[PDB]
């Protein structure tokens, strides 16, 4: 009791002490912080919750924006950790506050987070992004919210005020706005607020980088396997709308206002069903609504504005995990299965690179072959299973990740790099898939300190470092002890230095998967232009 | 028969199929994701592979 009341600018708010290894937190969840976006509301930038009165319940965990449910494996962890933990409702726009307890007498800094999910998918209630580890051991305020995912947050028509696109990101900012204006009844320090997100999550964060509206609401950023400028986080205006129509004709409808009205009138499952219908089609690691260059929330192309970016002033943590790749292969690659070690042959490599890298023409696909293939081993199954995921992961992630970190350290910016290579005790995927996509949050989160799961004790002193590291960042700008352990460079456009993260200490290396990432973003461009 | 059931927005549950079969509805061309399991064998198209079987018994997996 006492503190777990707090008056934000919309009302009262009744929240509650979770439990941890080292001392209770306070969290406050389900705050709302936008009018549900309902029928008329539906496909529209969101608009601020209005004040209420009375007391509201921040005990639990609010509804799950609608969305899709992944139901390749039934009854598997490895997939089903990732379903929605609450019941699905378009009314989602909730977020979530942990503070340390007793709450702190100074402005502490602020760590926001944006889950992952291909645009598709996510909630901020996951068990695996429970913040209250974090909090406790650091002594941070730490928010996470909840924005609209599928065609409710990214179908797009371009250009219409009924349906202009975008507003999954709009609720993320309508959240960081609300920090801006009550993180403080926290003891949250708004002039030091943090973004840090997964996948999708990091996409996000990097789009708020390029948006000037958003730069006032944020100081530092933390991108984890994901970038704005990978080929799968953006769309442009005309495949946007060209999705959005076979959506609207595939539901059966019927004039942009006629269309979106219509749109309006078909229940949520309706437009979920027929969702992944309008993905163009032959790919892994492709999702159908996703963020637009509009011109409005981004005025120009990741990848323009990256390059035109004065980045000074600005610190920003980067990293990928060991193997990318891996965790989408089991898709729609051919040969490759989590029930088995996907040992391909060289004829499914073959064809899986033209799944791994859609729209390509032949010629490019021999260039990537060309490279990923060992010419000393062309047949050996093992080494073209890890050769696939790489491509993958690679064209993706790591390339796209690579790139950004160089041109803001380039531009002014202050960078950090990692590499995630230490596959938890407990996971639950292949031996084959080495460290998957999103298997690093788990420790960023300090999960591995919660008893009620089987983690190794050098596991949760692994997960400690981490978070270390990551406060010390969201604090100071800098993630090393701010000693006489190993330091952690930045990362410089030229010398490209980074650090390995597992349970031995820090190792420093060069090259974000350099070679390989050179023919990405060097080669393949002037090929595909010359032909 | 002892099948898998579900939709778009929900999750896997085992069901009395009995004796009709049962099916596996997915996207055809990757992402070949899986958009529905239930009793019977409904008709599929070029965005939608439905996949039917009878005799394992939770097969539709
Ligand atoms: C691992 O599992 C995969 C998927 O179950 C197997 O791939 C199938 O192989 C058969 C040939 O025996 C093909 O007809 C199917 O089309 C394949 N499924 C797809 C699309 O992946 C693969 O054979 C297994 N590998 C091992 C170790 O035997």
């Amino acid at each position: 009791d006492a503190e777990l009341l707090v008056t934000v600018r919309g009302g009262r708010l009744r929240g509650i002490r979770l439990k941890t290894p080292g001392g209770p937190v306070s969290a406050f969840l389900g705050i709302p912080f936008a009018e549900p976006p309902m029928g008329p509301r539906r496909f529209l930038p969101p608009e601020p919750k209005q004040p209420w009165s009375g007391v509201v319940d921040a005990t639990t965990f609010q509804s799950v924006c609608y969305q899709y449910v992944d139901t390749l494996y039934p009854g598997f962890e490895g997939t089903e950790m990732w379903n929605p933990n609450r019941e699905l409702s378009e009314d989602c726009l909730y977020l979530n506050v942990w503070t340390p307890y007793p709450r702190p007498t100074s402005p502490t800094p602020v760590l926001v987070w944006i889950y992952g999910g291909g645009f598709y998918s996510g909630a901020s209630s996951l068990d695996v992004y429970d913040g209250r580890f974090l909090v406790q051991a650091e002594r941070t305020v730490l928010v996470s919210m909840n924005y609209r995912v599928g065609a409710f947050g990214f179908l797009a028509l371009p250009g219409s005020r009924e349906a202009p696109g975008n507003v999954g990101l709009l609720d993320q900012r309508l959240a960081l706005q609300w920090v801006q204006e009550n993180v403080a009844a926290f003891g949250g320090d708004p002039t030091s607020v943090t973004l840090f997100g997964q996948s999708a999550g990091a996409a996000s964060v990097g789009m708020h980088l390029l948006s000037p509206p958003s730069r006032g609401l944020f100081h530092r950023a933390v991108l984890q396997s994901g970038a704005p400028n990978g080929p799968w986080a953006t769309v442009g205006m005309g495949e946007a709308r060209r999705r959005a129509t076979q959506l609207a004709h595939l539901v059966g409808c019927p004039n942009d206002t006629e269309l979106v009205a219509c749109l309006r009138t078909r229940p949520a499952q309706v437009l979920v069903n027929h969702e992944w219908h309008v993905l163009p089609q032959e790919s892994v690691f492709r999702f159908s609504f996703v963020p637009v260059v509009d011109g409005d929330f981004l005025s120009d192309t990741p990848e323009a504005l990256i390059n035109a970016g004065d980045f000074h002033g600005l610190q920003v943590l980067v990293g990928v995990v060991k193997d990318e790749g891996s965790y989408f292969l089991v898709y729609g690659a051919p040969g490759f299965s989590k029930d088995n070690e996907s040992l391909i042959s060289r004829a499914e490599f073959l064809a899986g690179v033209r799944v791994g890298v859609p729209q390509v023409s032949d010629l490019a696909a021999e260039a990537v072959v060309l490279h990923y293939t060992d010419w000393l081993h062309p047949e050996d199954p093992a080494r073209l299973r890890e050769a696939l995921s790489d491509v993958v992961g690679d064209h993706n992630v790591v390339c796209p990740v690579a790139q950004l970190a160089g041109r803001l350290a380039a531009q002014g910016a202050r960078v950090y790099a990692y590499v995630f290579e230490h596959r938890a005790s407990t996971l639950s995927w292949p031996l084959w898939m080495g460290v998957p996509h999103g298997y690093e949050i788990e420790f960023i989160f300090g999960i591995p300190l919660d008893p009620s799961r089987n983690y190794t004790a050098e596991e949760k002193i692994f997960a400690q470092r981490l978070m270390r590291y990551w406060a010390n960042f969201a604090r100071t700008g800098d993630p090393n002890e701010p000693p006489k352990a190993p330091q952690w460079p930045p990362y410089t456009a030229g010398a490209q230095q980074y650090v390995s993260l597992d349970l031995r200490p820090l190792e420093v290396r060069r090259g974000l998967r350099a070679q390989a990432c050179a023919f990405w973003n060097r080669f393949l461009p002037k090929l595909l232009s010359a032909t | 028969t002892m099948c898998y059931s579900h939709t778009t927005t929900s999750r896997a549950i085992l069901t009395n199929c009995g004796e009709n079969s049962c099916y596996r509805k997915s996207r055809r061309h990757p992402p070949k994701m899986v958009l529905g399991r239930g009793c019977g064998c409904p008709p599929g198209d070029d965005n939608l592979e439905v996949k039917c079987c009878t005799s394992p018994d939770k097969c539709n997996y």
